[PDB]
């Protein structure tokens, strides 16, 4: 899996 | 202080419910993902973690929800809570996973 959103 | 990004999906059953429309096509079954802290976005195979808010997509048949969680979102409180810090560190040490990360 690959992220489409990561926390700032 | 810490507080979940999506307080509404803090409950396992609430998370499981979102997977109603989840594609039967995917190997990662609703139970695994929901228990990993994920809830379905309703689009493709996109999921988000209630605590850290991080979102994962493009799941491979060989993917384990918990491993992907700890590998990409290592700072996530829910992972630390349920799995522990050592698990997070070990996940990142596994060659196949280490490479996904780059
Ligand atoms: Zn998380």
């Amino acid at each position: 899996a690959v992220p489409f959103y990561l926390p700032e | 202080n810490y507080f979940p990004q999506y307080p509404e999906y803090a409950i396992e059953t609430a998370r499981l419910r979102t997977f109603e429309a989840w594609p039967r096509n995917l190997k990662q079954k609703p139970h695994q993902l929901a228990e990993a802290g994920f809830f379905y976005t309703g689009v493709g195979d996109r999921v988000r973690c209630f605590s850290c808010g991080g979102g994962l997509m493009d799941w491979n048949d060989n993917d384990e929800p918990w491993e992907q969680h700890a590998l990409w979102l290592s700072q996530c409180r829910f992972v630390k809570l349920m799995k522990g810090q050592l698990y997070i560190d070990t996940v990142a040490a596994k060659p196949v996973l280490a490479e996904e990360k780059e």
